[PDB]
């Protein structure tokens, strides 16, 4: 992740960091 | 099996027990040896997570509601908005974790009805 570059994955990295899905 | 299953919490192997006898339904991670224990309050939990079929793993993660009551700040007392802390329990079987997950989720959806 990280930010400050093109097509960065900031915030996306931590959200996809789980690797899970919620059942709701 | 459903309200209970052996999980790994922060690399230590232990057991998980979701019990609704208790104050707002609680999960209790109790190490297989009986040394350490970590209880989760499903009501303080905003979301529960669990590995999808798309995931190569089998794991749960109970997301606790972030503390909006007093916004945090950085070293200079600026202001930060914390990401909600979460309780992750690693399983070794996707059925088990599906059973544990479905158990909690039912409680969570239960408490979101009363949120």
């Amino acid at each position: 992740g990280g930010g400050g570059y093109d097509v960065e994955m900031e915030s996306e990295e931590e959200s996809d960091d789980d690797g899970f899905v919620e059942v709701d | 099996p459903s309200h209970s299953g052996a999980a790994i919490f922060e690399k230590v192997s232990g057991i998980i027990a979701i019990n609704e006898d208790v104050s707002p339904a609680e999960l209790t991670w109790r190490s297989t040896d009986g040394d350490k224990v970590h209880t989760v309050v499903l009501s303080t939990i905003d979301k529960l997570q669990a590995t999808p079929a798309s995931s190569e793993k089998m794991m749960l993660r109970l997301i606790g509601k972030v503390d909006e009551s007093k916004k945090r700040k950085d070293n200079e007392g600026n202001e930060v908005v914390p990401k909600p802390q979460r309780h992750m329990f690693s399983f070794n079987n996707r059925t088990v974790m599906d059973n544990i997950k479905m158990t909690l989720q039912q409680i969570i959806s239960r408490y979101k009805d009363a949120d």
